[PDB]
RNA sequence: AGCCAGGAUGUUGGCUUAGAAGCAGCCAUCAUUUAAAGAAAGCGUAAUAGCUCACUGGUCGAGUCGGCCUGCGCGGAAGAU
RNA sequence: AAUUCCUUGUCGGGUAAGUUCCGACCUGCACGAAUGGCGUAAUGAUGGCCAGGCUGUCUCCACCCGAGACUCAGUGAAAUU
RNA sequence: GCUCAACGGAUAAAAGGUACUCCGGGGAUAACAGGCUGAUACCGCCCAAGAGUUCAUAUCGACGGCGGUGUUUGGCACCUCGAUGUCGGCUCAUCACAUCCUGGGGCUGAAGUAGGUCCCAAGGGUAUGGCUGUUCGCCAUUUAAAGUGGUACGCGAGCUGG
RNA sequence: GCCCGGAUAGCUCAGUCGGUAGAGCAGGGGAUUGAAAAUCCCCGUGUCCUUGGUUCGAUUCCGAGUCCGGGCACCA
RNA sequence: CGCGGGGUGGAGCAGCCUGGUAGCUCGUCGGGCUCAUAACCCGAAGGUCGUCGGUUCAAAUCCGGCCCCCGCAACCA
């Protein structure tokens, strides 16, 4: 659920995850889940974390997912020895680093948002915190 | 001392003839039955008229036993051959209506009421 | 009484107390809400 | 409506029922539960399933019996092990289609209440 | 905080359900009587009645409250001589 | 199936209960006609199964008979390090 | 004038078997146990959609999340090639507790009897047979129960040899 | 439990970016026969698995559920 | 899993190796012959070439992936 439509290449290096996040400030909406942690969010986790969140404000209200998967995480099969080629792709994941804003919300009461998130937070690998759009 | 296996002759009619113990009911690892202990039974021979047919599984009071029985004075009965009367599997109570040969005085009890009332001796 | 690791209140009547080192919810209202350990 | 009881697609007229439709889901998902506990394990995987018309409102299944097959290979190469397990799978697909299931006195006890004494 | 009181009217809000009367569900949630009282925070009823909290009066006479950022701690925490 | 992996296939027989044994079914992974096909009385220190008899194989081991073991005198090794 | 392409090109010219084996070496390198690891497994726990006549938490609990133990399958090749003999059965065992029975308690959709379920507790106890090499399992009839694990998947200078 | 595709007339099934749904067969009729099969012809006789939502409008879209097929994992 | 052969009118096969062109038998449709049906004689219609996205002046063909089909391998412990 939710992965790039196409890619210039199929696989990718393990990389590293140092440094503070970029899009640290809310804009698309009012309320927002800032990170505080460091880690990853497999494309499922950003999903199941969403369904918990959409099901609270119900049909009313709106939501923006600031982050997207776009990183392959390949794996070897079950009980096979090392090293006959890089393992084939399994599940996409989006790296996130501290200060990253994971979700946003609009035409909703502030107190329905602290709850709308707090449910969503329980479904996620990383630590999180509620935050506001700010006058600037 | 009756034990598993161990063919038993049957005292009552009901077409039993030859018979074989398959379990000694009572407790864990219980070994021996005699006197009038209840046990499992499985038929082997059986008469054609059949009050009960071959291959049945049942219960039975051990009655006569070759090893005999003692009692307080040190006296010792010892019948030539082992014998048991059949019992209905759920209701107990002998399914027969006659008893052949002596049974011991020890057998006496409430549930074994119907047997001692029958049979030629003791 | 349920053990559980995250105790917390249920009924408004639930109480929360710290006997020994252990934590314990206590609702005189509904008996089901007793809880140890948290 | 009627609530027929299938067994590997062999509908059984003996277990037919008549119940108000809202009641059916419980009588539905329950009647299979007696069958699940008293149909002996079979050499191929089974499919008890109460259903109205062709529509199926309930299902339970008995499990396969299966030889261990792997209990022998222990060199640890996998490809050498999928070969065995592949037969275990390919052949159950055949045994499943011939199927057929004798059902003696079960169409009776408990299924006709008399699962308690004195019975 | 405790103890003494009031906790009302429109009105069974609208439907939907045999019943929907603050309270089974769905949409709504204004208006009057005022010290003050939600078309209702729980208990309650087959359905009503019934009992509370919310808000107000009274005594009461000295601080009370809920979050934030940080130090250190407590539960989470089961293994084989 | 001395051949059939899946397989303890499925049906019947024997058994209180039978992955083996017997008769069948035919979906023969992967029978077949002188690297012979199907039968066949007698024969087998050949393979598998069942029954009567007999019992210390066993439930469960008890005693006794002799040669060792053990003590006394004579002779006097070995592997090993 | 070479596809001498095994592309610094051993010859103008060349394939298989070995369980009938043989010698020199190797723990430089595999099969068993050990070690590190913990993907796989097993066991808990956080969140609570759903089932439960209404009733998220008596009973279950999806997707997603964080852990523990070192039973299975595995990884890596650290220890042993200068012979260490691998499942199961027998015999005798021994520790763990994540307890099958027995014992003490909270909750229960617990009237009673009988149960379900988590907390506490390791003193004692824990089935015989049929088939199969089987441990397992299915069946037979018992029992207060027929616990799950380690111990070189205990135990061959103690037996067995299927 | 996951993954992919499904649930449309009595039965086997085609279709949908969001625009008043169909086919063979069964059933019921017509034509034909002195009437009978057979054959040709004609009618759909559905709340698009069930339950809530959004849309002017839902068989499509969304939520929850009960299910069907195949592929992994469990399955002496 | 590892190699290699294959998806083409309603059916069974050529065409591809050698990018510019799709062919055979059957059946389907119409017309004949017969009292009528088969056969039989004449004419005709019928194909996203398994999908996808790429080299291309141009793709059934060429090279990549995904989807079933079939064949072979999976050994010493
Ligand atoms: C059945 O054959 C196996 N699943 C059971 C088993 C095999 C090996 C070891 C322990 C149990």
């Amino acid at each position: 659920m939710l992965q790039p439509k196409r890619t210039k290449f199929r696989k990718m290096h393990k990389g590293r995850n140092r440094g503070l996040a970029q899009g640290t400030d809310v804009s698309f909406g009012s309320f927002g889940l800032k990170a505080v942690g460091r880690g990853r969010l497999t494309a499922r986790q950003i999903e199941a974390a969403r369904r918990a969140m959409t099901r609270a404000v119900k049909r009313q209200g709106k939501i923006w997912i600031r982050v997207f998967p776009d990183k392959p995480i390949t794996e070897k099969p079950l009980a096979v020895r090392m090293g006959k080629g890089k393992g084939n792709v399994e599940y996409w994941v989006a790296l996130i680093q501290p200060g990253k804003v994971l979700y946003e919300m609009d035409g909703v009461p502030e107190e329905l948002a602290r709850e709308a998130f707090k449910l969503a937070a329980a479904k996620l690998p990383i630590k999180t915190t509620f935050v506001t759009k700010t006058v600037m | 001392m009756i034990q598993e296996q161990t063919m038993l002759n049957v005292a009552d009619n009901s077409g039993a003839r030859r018979v074989m113990c398959i379990k000694v009911l009572g407790g864990s690892h219980r070994r021996y039955a005699g006197v009038g202990d209840i046990i499992k039974i499985t038929i082997k021979e059986a008469i054609p008229r059949g009050k009960v047919k071959k291959g049945d599984v049942l219960k039975a009071v051990v009655v006569r036993t070759k090893k005999g029985v003692r009692r307080p004075d040190g006296s010792v009965i010892r019948f030539d051959g082992n014998a048991c009367v059949l019992l209905n599997n759920n209701s107990e109570q002998p399914i027969g209506t006659r008893i052949f040969g002596p049974v011991t005085r020890e057998l006496r009890s409430e549930k074994f009421m119907k047997i001692i009332s029958l049979a030629p001796e003791v | 009484m349920k053990v559980r690791a995250s105790v917390k209140k249920l009924c408004r009547n639930c109480k929360i107390v710290k006997r020994d080192g252990v934590i314990r919810v206590i609702c005189s209202a509904e008996p089901k809400h007793k809880q140890r350990q948290g | 409506v009627r609530v027929d009881v299938l067994i590997n697609g062999e509908r059984v007229d003996a277990l037919a029922l008549i119940t108000h439709r809202d009641n059916s889901q419980n009588r539905g998902r329950e009647l299979v539960e007696k069958m699940k506990d008293l149909i002996p394990r079979q050499q191929f995987d089974i499919a008890i399933q109460a259903a109205i018309g062709t529509h199926i409102i309930a299902r339970s299944t008995v499990k396969q019996l299966r030889k261990n097959v792997l209990a022998k290979c222990y060199g640890g190469d996998i490809s050498r092990k999928k070969k065995l397990l592949q037969k275990q799978k390919e052949g159950k697909k055949r045994m499943k289609q011939i199927g057929n299931v004798e059902l003696p006195q079960e169409a009776f006890l408990a299924i006709l209440h008399v699962g308690k004494d004195n019975k």
